[PDB]
């Protein structure tokens, strides 16, 4: 009912993160799963009655009104979720806006932990959500680059460039200098990762000879280059067409292998529709069905369904692979309209 | 004498530039000093036999590779025409310019191979010939002469059988894509000996057809729609010492003069042209068909790229926010749904473009819907389809300017499928 997923949590993290009090009045509260709920309730309990010490009556209203929406919140329920629970309540001081989100995390919380202050401390749900498998993509040609960002199954493009290397105003540049000019942005755009420890690798790809030349090359900061991947990639287009190319053809950086398992699960879903073999199971109840008979071999997921979290439970269990379609992906969309974002391949038939 | 552009396509090493540089060299148009000259520094290469070629691949890195990256220009003249002859890449990375190329071209030269194996792999699944043959059908390319070259290769040696084997398999695929086989000639050449390509060669007695050249003069040509709006798809932009940037591309549609004022589509940058060129000789006006070179005053190289459009002020080139096309599938390894994005090679220019609804399933020979909103399509479906371009894109109806209404499809280095734009919802 409140656990959300990884994806849904750094969207809310992006909301939290904007929220700021003039005192320590936004409440931050950590509760591992199996604390009886009437024991925090307990907990809350002494906090209020130390509020009255705030002299500062601005300051003990804020806090007693966060503590009483938290109080009220975790009233309404029995016990916590499998994950546990965090709260974050109280009020922005520059919207004006009260709120007190509550939900369960996509992993579970190890400490008990609660704190009065000026920001929401969010730590341990940002530790949660960065993966720390981000790979950053360059295409290069001699007169066109793309540079581009992968994390999971998200691809995007982050710039795209053109030089004026030739095949009153005049304006003219040699391969050596549009090199450097990919190289420093490049750099500005991806060295900044590669120091939050975010970004775990460079691909540089594109068509023929350029591509290699940008790689002996002094274009790429030391610090990209000692993330290279070894294995430069051939690919003939630019944007995301060259992006997709490039990821799918990297076989050797595993942190590819996420976006290409995403990528080849559909293919396999399309292909079975194509050829009519009915090995394909949609709906809650027959995927149900398929599932506990252990019948799933992949399942697919909608990232944006609100039980996502239940039917990744459920998959691991069952013995189905999971696969979470992400609505940057092509299919995203068609996924979900036409199967409501929840179907399954089957390794046998059921009929 | 009237003008026109020639195409020369076909599979990576099959003999297309050769075959140019040998014929504009028997034709006297390359100094043979140079001819001298190229061969010698061909040689201290390691590379002889490409003396001809290197007369188009100029690049370092074709010279390094031995191979066409981009198109050349060269004009020469036969008894009846002048041509413009576009020498294109045959290497799979570079078919998004032989493409560009084709949407160029009034006619084609199909360099194809007869040597053992070289032939098979042209003709293969994933071979350029077959690629080449249905790009330039589908850009709209209608006559075509195939050169069955290499007959002089020792695994050839002038032999009627081979010729006939790649003379009959060629048929009955050109046959399957719509071409009107009977009337297309299949000349036996040697791009490298210099067979049948002006003359008449001693070596093949058994062929009685036209020469090269006799086939070029065979050719007829197209119509010249002066009378429709300017249209004119920029294939490069240049920056050049004295006249300043300057966009090449080909008068698809209407007339353009010294002085005209010009804009470009999509960016929606407005210049003037200082000056016309068409290879090297200056003009005051250009037509339909003319190849050309347009200085610009006002407008920035930056602004301006390969793909845009440029138009009369009155008639700007049509942005489309989306539009709409009848397609059909021609390879594809699973299926195609609402939401699919292949890259759109469309005149000069390649924009991703992602299918927001497939409004029909056809039957791909009779045209009649077979399906309201088919839940997908797969390889041999023609269908009715949206079209959103991922970025800014300048297409026509097909019914209005062909030229800028006929289109490929392709997705991970392959072409798809084809299309005409039936409908164009503008920006
Ligand atoms: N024996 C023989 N070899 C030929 C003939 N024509 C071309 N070649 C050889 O085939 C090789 C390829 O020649 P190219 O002219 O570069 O072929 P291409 O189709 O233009 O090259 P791409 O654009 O890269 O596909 C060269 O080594 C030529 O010498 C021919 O008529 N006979
Ligand atoms: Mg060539």
């Amino acid at each position: 009912r409140l656990t959300i997923s990884k994806r849904e949590l750094a969207r809310l993290l992006k909301e939290l993160k904007k929220w700021s009090a003039p005192a320590t009045v936004l409440l931050s509260l950590y509760i591992p799963p199996g604390r009886p709920l009437s024991d925090v309730m307990t907990l809350l309990r002494q906090e209020y009655s130390i509020t009255d010490n705030i002299k500062l009556k601005r300051t003990r209203q804020a806090v007693k009104r966060a503590l009483s929406a938290a109080m009220d919140r975790l009233q309404m329920l029995t016990s916590t979720p499998p994950n546990g629970l965090v709260l974050f309540c109280g009020e922005d001081m520059s919207t004006g806006k009260f709120e007190c989100f509550m939900f369960s995390p996509p992993e579970p919380i190890r400490v008990f932990y609660y704190r009065t202050d000026k920001r929401f401390i969010t730590d341990f749900l940002e530790d949660m959500v960065e993966d720390n498998n981000a790979i950053g993509i360059i295409i290069v040609e001699r007169d066109q680059a793309t540079i581009g960002l992968l994390k999971g199954a998200r691809l995007e493009v982050l710039k795209e460039l053109e030089g004026f290397v030739p095949g009153e105003r005049i304006i003219e540049q040699m391969v050596d200098e549009f090199f450097k000019k990919v190289g420093e942005e490049a750099s500005n755009l991806l060295v900044p990762l590669a120091e939050k420890g975010v970004l775990k690798g460079v691909i540089v790809a594109g068509p023929g000879l350029a591509k290699q030349e940008f790689v002996e090359g002094n274009y790429l900061d030391y610090r990209l280059k000692k993330i290279l991947a070894p294995e430069l990639v051939d690919v003939a287009y630019q944007g995301l067409q060259g992006l997709k190319e490039a990821v799918m053809k990297a076989e050797k950086v595993v942190e590819a292998q996420m976006y290409r398992d995403a990528v080849n699960a559909m293919e396999e879903f399309k292909l079975h529709l194509a050829k009519g073999t009915g090995m394909i199971v949609y709906g809650e109840k027959d995927v149900e069905a398929a599932l506990e008979m252990g019948a799933v071999k992949t399942l697919l997921i909608h990232e944006s369904r609100e039980d996502l979290e239940e039917w990744v439970e459920k998959a691991k269990s069952s013995g189905a692979q999971v696969i979470v379609v992400p609505e940057s992906l092509a299919e995203a969309e068609w996924f979900l309209k036409t199967f409501g974002g929840l179907a399954g391949i089957l390794r046998f038939r059921i009929s | 004498k009237p003008h026109m552009n020639l195409v020369v396509i076909g599979h990576v090493d099959h003999g297309k530039s050769t075959l140019v540089g040998h014929l504009l060299y028997r034709l006297g148009y390359i100094e043979e000093k140079k001819l001298k000259e190229l061969e010698e520094q061909a040689k201290s290469r390691g590379k002889e036999s490409f003396k001809f070629a290197w007369i188009l691949d100029k690049m370092k890195e074709e010279r390094e590779r031995g191979i066409t990256i981009d198109l050349t220009f060269m004009k020469f003249e036969t008894k009846k025409y002048v041509f413009t002859i576009i020498d294109a890449p045959g290497h799979r990375d570079f078919v998004k310019n032989m493409i560009t190329g084709a949407s160029q071209a009034d006619a084609a030269i199909l360099v194809v191979s007869a040597r053992k194996g070289e032939f098979e792999a042209g003709m293969s699944t994933e071979g350029q010939t077959r690629e080449h043959l249905l790009l330039a059908r589908t850009m709209g390319i209608e006559q075509i002469i195939v050169a069955v070259n290499k007959m002089d290769a020792p695994d050839v040696n002038y032999d009627q059988k081979r010729y006939e084997f790649v003379v009959s398999v060629l048929k009955k695929f050109m046959k399957g894509l719509g071409y009107q086989v009977d009337k297309i000639p299949f000349i036996p050449v040697s791009a490298w000996k210099g067979d049948n390509l002006i003359e008449r060669s001693p070596n093949m007695p058994w062929y009685n057809g036209p020469t090269l050249v006799e086939a070029l003069d065979q050719l007829q040509p197209p119509a010249k729609p002066v009378d429709k709006p300017l249209r004119i798809p920029v294939q490069n932009v240049y920056s050049i010492p004295g006249a300043g940037t300057v966009p090449v591309g080909r008068v698809e549609t209407g007339v353009l003069r010294v002085g005209d004022k010009v804009v470009f589509m999509p960016p929606g940058v407005v210049g003037e042209v200082r000056s016309i060129e068409m290879h090297y000789q200056q003009l005051q006006q250009a037509e339909p068909g003319d190849n050309i070179g347009f200085a610009v005053r006002g407008v920035s190289k930056s602004d301006i790229k390969r793909g845009d459009v440029a138009g009369h002020l009155d008639k700007p080139p049509t942005v489309a926010e989306e539009f709409e096309a009848r397609i059909f599938v021609i390879w594809h390894p699973s299926a195609i749904t609402v939401g699919y994005t292949p890259v759109i090679h469309v005149h000069t220019a390649s924009v991703s473009s992602r299918i927001i609804e497939i409004k029909a399933k056809l039957d791909p020979k009779t045209g009649q819907v077979v399906e309201q909103n088919p839940q997908f399509l797969k390889a041999g479906d023609a269908a009715i389809v949206r079209f959103k371009p991922v970025k800014p894109l300048v297409v026509e109806k097909f019914s209005e300017i062909p030229q800028l209404g006929r289109f490929a499809m392709r997705d991970m280095n392959r072409t798809v499928g084809i299309g005409i734009v039936t409908d164009v919802k503008p920006a």
